[PDB]
């Protein structure tokens, strides 16, 4: 087969990364350890945390485009009822 | 013997005080609208009032009030 | 012991995969007829074998 | 658009099918076929339901063959090639009251009164909806509307003015079991029925669902498990660094 | 070398789902990829074992689809994992396509990658499109007229398309047997686009999180996310079997249930759920021509993204302003589909139209101005000038 192009990943042995010295790494074999360790405190307080650094940047887009929504349900309510009907007529016209 | 209960039911939250509310502003319209169809121009001005709305009030009151309790009456 | 349990049954993947699939089987009756028996039990009295024979009193 | 034209919200009523471990109540569905027989089946059909579908359900397979040969189907033509006829059998269908649709709107005033073997499943609001209709005729239109003549007044309809006229009144059918039959326990018991027809296979898709998540939620926590325990070692990892001496 | 490397076939196996090397830093939100490929085993194997079934002749449609409901034994299971599974078919790939969007996987790198899965877009919504017609229903019928009318707006040739697709004048049984041959169809081709899919990601390999590289760090495929892969298999069933067994008509639509006929209007036509916001995009363009081309675009914009990002990192975990601009995006979407099954009222026409400017001002304003800002902000941040 011939070769192919220049690509930014290898495989094993020539991934294409940097140069590594002075890196030592140490693991322990799952056999010796507990899987289920800090299960309860982590998901009360790692949770709080993860919680409070994000929470802004989803509930105030979401709070602005849900009082949109409900503004115009309420506004289109008013206009098909019976007291509506002089801007009915002014609006749709 | 046995009557519609649900009949029976409905003529009991009639007589509460939120009942007679709705029942009394229902027969409000009903008399605008009674003394407007005797005059000369309503078999013909377009806009012609109904009492569709006030019947709907009253008629959302009642089925809140019925729907959880029927079903224990019947069979 | 800890080790005799292990030499019988998990030792050999043969034991270990014919184990697996024997406790599949007997709990496939199992589970069937223990849910019909809660299932008929909770809804006493709405089947029809329930009131075939109301009718036939 | 206004209310009016929208049609008045049906309330939630406690029907005893309602929940994940509950049935049909298979008293009201034997109930609810006499209310079909006998007072809706002279202007509604109910083609998409055999014979052979009501055996073990509310009736036995005597009654269902009894009940089916009261009426005539279409044979195979003769030796002569002439028609024939014969009584029903219980691979059949229920018949309806009319042979096409022009002979349906000539005896309603043109108006079509549809097929009810998917109704409940057809309209917003389930068994609710159809409960509610059938026990929602006021005895006047409220004071201002027009109705076109021929046409009754339901606040459940969307518009306001339907072809078909009130049907229920208390005590016009006598149930065999004793119950009291009234226009609320009628239109309750009919609407069972109706129910049945469009899902019959309801109280067997509760019992496998049972089964199914059972199973499938102890998966997921064995699976949570195990994907843990194969990651021990790359979730407690160290690295420490000491600079290199410049060479 | 091992059997799994030197063999033919296995090599193809070993190079994409035991050895593949991974970056250990990847989430949760990197197993949509696999759902997917799950979603479309289900919908493939589901439909074939129901077309055994079924007739596409306009007079026995519908009665065909209510005959697997009643007498094929187990036919309703099939039918309510069919209908349902198509649902959360676009929940994933909804979610799949947000996650590129966020962590920046469309760049510079990878922009074979992104085009390919926006081909797999288009051809998933014609593909659910087809089948919803081969039910026959009143919504059916109907959605099938409106959608097909809108070419006969192109010029000279606009009204000749039309009856090419139709077959005949209006929708009929010439349509309906068309749709049915061409919904067996497209799923193979996109089984085939799934696997050129796949040969573009495996060049460069996946991104991570942080929006850095990740060869320094790699961990194989098998017995680490294979497993990680399996926890969001369950959970994906279990969620499925909810639906399918406790609630299987609260994603459609009643009168779908009504047989479809050519004389009654049903009063308000709308599409399929997946369908609405880009059914709202449409309605708000007051003319024909200009409306069908701008439903089209809204899909053909994605492909501006590489070019309109201005910034040198990739991805929003460390961007403030780009985070929060996200989900005004995100709800401007969910907003759309709200409109898009509401009439044609006061407040709802103009809400419509600015929310369509919105989508595409992101694109197009947003995106290019926002990244600009910040990137002077990480400058002038830390320069002692
Ligand atoms: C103010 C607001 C602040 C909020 C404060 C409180 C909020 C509550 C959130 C709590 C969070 C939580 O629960 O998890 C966090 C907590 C630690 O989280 P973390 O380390 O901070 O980060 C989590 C990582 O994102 C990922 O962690 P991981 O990959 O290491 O673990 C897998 C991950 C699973 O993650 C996922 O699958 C991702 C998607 C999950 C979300 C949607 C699931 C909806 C559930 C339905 O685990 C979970 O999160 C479990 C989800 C719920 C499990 C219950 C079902 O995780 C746990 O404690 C999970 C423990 C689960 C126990 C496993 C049980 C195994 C035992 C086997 C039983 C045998 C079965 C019986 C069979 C019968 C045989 C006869
Ligand atoms: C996956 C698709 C195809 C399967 C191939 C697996 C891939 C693989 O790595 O195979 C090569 C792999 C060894 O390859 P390697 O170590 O990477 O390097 C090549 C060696 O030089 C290879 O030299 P070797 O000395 O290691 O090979 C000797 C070996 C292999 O030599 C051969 O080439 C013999 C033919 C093998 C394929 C037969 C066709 O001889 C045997 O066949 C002895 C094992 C026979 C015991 C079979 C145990 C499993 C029984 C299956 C029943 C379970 C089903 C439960 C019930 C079902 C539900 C109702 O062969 C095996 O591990 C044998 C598999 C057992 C055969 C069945
Ligand atoms: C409600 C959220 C409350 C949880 C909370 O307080 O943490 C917020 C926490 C803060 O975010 P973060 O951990 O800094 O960044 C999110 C990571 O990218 C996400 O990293 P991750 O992979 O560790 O998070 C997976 C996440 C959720 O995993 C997913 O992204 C999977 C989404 C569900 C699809 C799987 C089944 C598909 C079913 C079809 C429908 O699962 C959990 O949150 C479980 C741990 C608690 O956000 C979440 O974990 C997202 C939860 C929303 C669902
Ligand atoms: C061109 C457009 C220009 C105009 C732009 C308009 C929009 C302006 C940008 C708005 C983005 C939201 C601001 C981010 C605030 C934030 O989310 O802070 C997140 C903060 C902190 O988080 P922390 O714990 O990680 O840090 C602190 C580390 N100890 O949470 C909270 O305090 C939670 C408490 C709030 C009550
Ligand atoms: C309705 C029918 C469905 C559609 C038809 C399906 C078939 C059409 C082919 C798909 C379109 C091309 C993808 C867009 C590429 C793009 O846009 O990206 C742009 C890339 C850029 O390449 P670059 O990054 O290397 O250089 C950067 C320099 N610009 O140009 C290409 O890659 C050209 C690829 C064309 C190859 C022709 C297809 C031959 C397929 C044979 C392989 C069979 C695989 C095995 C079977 C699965
Ligand atoms: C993953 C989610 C991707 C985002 C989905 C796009 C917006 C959904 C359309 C919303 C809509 O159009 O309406 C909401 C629809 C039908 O409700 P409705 O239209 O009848 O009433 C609307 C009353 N305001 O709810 C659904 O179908 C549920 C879809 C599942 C989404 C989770
Ligand atoms: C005996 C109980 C009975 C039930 C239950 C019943 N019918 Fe009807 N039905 C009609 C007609 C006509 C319509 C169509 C109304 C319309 O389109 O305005 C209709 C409509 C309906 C509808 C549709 C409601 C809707 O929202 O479209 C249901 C459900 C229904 N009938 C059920 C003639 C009848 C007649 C003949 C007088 C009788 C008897 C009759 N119907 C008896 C019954
Ligand atoms: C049936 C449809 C699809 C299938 C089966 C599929 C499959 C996959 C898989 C398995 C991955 C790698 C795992 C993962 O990243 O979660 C992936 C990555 C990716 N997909 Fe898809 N995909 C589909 C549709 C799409 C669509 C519609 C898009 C975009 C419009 C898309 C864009 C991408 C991108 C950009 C990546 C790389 C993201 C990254 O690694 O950071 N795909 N796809
Ligand atoms: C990605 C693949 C597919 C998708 C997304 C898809 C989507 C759909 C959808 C949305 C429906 C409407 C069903 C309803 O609303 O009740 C449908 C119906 C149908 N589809 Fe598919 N489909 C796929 C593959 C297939 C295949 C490969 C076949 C046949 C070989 C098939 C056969 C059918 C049939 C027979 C129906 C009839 C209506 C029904 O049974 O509900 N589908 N499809
Ligand atoms: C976790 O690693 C994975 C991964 O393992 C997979 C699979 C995928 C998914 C990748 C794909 C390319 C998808 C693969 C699937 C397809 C391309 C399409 C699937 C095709 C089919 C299901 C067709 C098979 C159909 C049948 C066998 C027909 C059934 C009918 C029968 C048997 C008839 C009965 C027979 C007789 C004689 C009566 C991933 O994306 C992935 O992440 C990297």
């Amino acid at each position: 087969g011939p070769p192919s192009g220049k690509t930014y990943m290898g495989w094993w042995g020539h991934m294409g990364g940097p140069k590594q010295k002075g890196i030592t790494s140490y693991a322990v074999s799952p056999y010796a350890q507990k899987p289920l360790q800090g299960i309860f405190h982590n998901a009360v307080f790692n949770s709080f945390r993860r919680f409070k650094s994000q929470f802004l940047y989803v509930l105030i887009p979401a709070g602005i485009y849900w009082y949109w929504w409900k503004n115009g349900n309420e506004y289109n309510e008013f206009l098909y009822s019976k007291a509506g009907r002089e801007e009915l007529e002014r609006v749709n016209v | 013997e046995v009557t519609d209960q649900l009949e029976d039911l409905r003529e009991h939250f009639k007589n509460t005080e939120e009942g007679k509310a709705l029942v009394h502003h229902y027969e409000e319209c009903a008399e605008r609208v009674k003394i407007q169809q005797q005059q000369p121009g309503y078999a013909d001005l377009e806009h012609k009032e109904d009492c569709v709305e006030e019947f709907f009030h009253l008629q959302h009151y009642l089925d809140t009030a019925t729907a959880p309790r029927l079903f224990d009456k019947l069979k | 012991s800890f080790s005799s349990l292990y030499k019988t049954f998990f030792k050999r993947n043969a034991v270990f995969v014919g184990t697996i699939f024997a406790g599949a089987f007997v709990f496939q009756t199992v589970f069937d007829t223990a849910i019909t028996s809660w299932y008929e039990n909770h809804n006493k009295g709405k089947l029809w074998k329930d009131v075939k024979a109301r009718i036939a009193a | 658009m206004t209310a009016a034209e929208h049609g008045l919200h049906a309330p939630a009523y406690a029907w005893s099918h309602n929940g994940p471990f509950e049935t049909f109540d298979h008293a009201s569905i034997r109930r609810g076929y006499q209310v079909y027989r006998e007072v809706c089946a002279a202007c509604h059909s109910l083609d998409r339901v055999a014979w052979r579908t009501l055996v073990g359900v509310s009736h036995t397979n005597e009654e269902v063959r009894n009940m089916a040969e009261e009426f005539e189907y279409d044979d195979e033509p003769d030796e002569q090639g002439n028609p024939k006829k014969r009584p029903g059998k219980l691979s059949d269908y229920i018949p309806g009251p009319y042979p096409n649709e022009q002979a349906a709107r000539a005896a309603n005033q043109g108006a079509l009164p549809p097929d009810l073997s998917l109704i409940v499943k057809a309209r917003h609001g389930g068994c609710d909806y159809i409960f509610s209709l059938l026990t929602g005729y006021p005895d006047e239109p409220p004071a201002g509307v027009a109705l076109p003549p021929g046409s009754n007044y339901n606040p459940y309809f969307p518009g306001g003015s339907i072809a078909m006229a009130r049907v229920l009144f208390d005590d016009m059918v006598e149930y065999e079991d004793g119950t009291p039959a009234t226009t609320s326990q009628m239109a309750k018991d009919v609407t069972t029925f109706l129910n049945w027809c469009a899902e019959p296979e309801h109280d067997e898709r509760k019992r496998l669902g049972l089964k199914t998540v059972i199973i499938l939620s102890s998966l997921y926590l064995l699976s949570i498990w195990v994907k843990k325990f194969k990651w021990a070692g790359i979730k407690t990892r160290k690295f420490v660094f000491n600079p290199p001496k410049p060479r | 070398m091992a059997f799994r490397k030197s063999n033919v076939y296995l090599s193809l196996v070993n190079s994409y789902i035991i050895d593949s090397p991974q970056p250990s830093s990847i989430n949760y939100w990197w197993n949509m990829g696999s759902l997917l490929g799950l979603c479309l085993v289900i919908q493939i194997v589901t439909g074939i074992f129901m077309a055994m079934h079924y007739s596409s002749n306009i007079e026995l449609a519908f009665s065909s689809v209510e005959h697997i409901m009643r007498d094929v034994h187990n036919g309703y299971i099939l039918r309510y994992l069919h209908a349902n599974g198509a649902s959360f078919f676009f929940m994933v790939m909804f979610m799949h396509m947000a996650k590129g969007l966020y962590y920046g996987s469309y760049r510079s790198p990878r922009v074979t990658l992104w085009n390919v899965g926006v081909i797999i877009f288009i051809l998933t919504i014609a593909t659910a499109f087809l089948g919803y017609c081969c039910v026959y229903g009143q919504m059916s019928h109907w959605g099938a007229t409106v959608i097909t009318n809108l070419f006969s707006a192109i010029p000279f040739v606009g009204n000749d398309i039309v009856s090419w697709l139709w077959g005949g004048f209006s929708v009929s049984n010439p349509t309906i047997q068309r749709f049915f041959a061409l919904h067996y169809l497209v799923p193979f081709i996109i089984a085939a686009m799934v696997i050129m899919h796949l040969m573009a990601l495996h060049i460069h390999g996946s991104s991570n999180p942080l929006g850095i590289t990740g060869n320094l760090d790699r961990i194989p495929m098998h017995s680490y996310f294979i497993f990680k892969d399996l926890v969001t298999v369950f959970l994906f069933m279990l969620i499925l079997a909810l639906f399918v067994f406790y609630s299987p008509n609260t994603l459609g639509h009643p009168d779908n249930y009504i047989p479809g006929n050519p004389l009654v209007t049903p009063a308000s036509i709308v599409p399929e759920w997946y369908l609405l916001p880009f059914y709202a995009i449409l309605r708000s363009i007051p003319d024909k021509l200009l409306g069908v081309i701008t439903m089209f675009a809204a899909i053909l914009v994605l492909l501006v993204l590489p070019f309109t990002d201005r910034s040198v990192v990739r991805g929003n975990t460390f961007k403030v302003l780009s985070k929060f601009f996200f989900f005004i995006f995100v709800f401007n979407f969910v907003l759309l589909g709200q409109i898009g099954a509401c009439h044609v009222e006061v407040p709802y026409v103009l809400m419509g139209q600015i929310a369509t400017f919105i989508y595409f001002a992101y694109f197009l304003i947003i995106v290019p101005v926002i990244s600009t800002i910040e990137n002077v902000l990480f400058y002038i941040g830390r320069v002692n000038k």
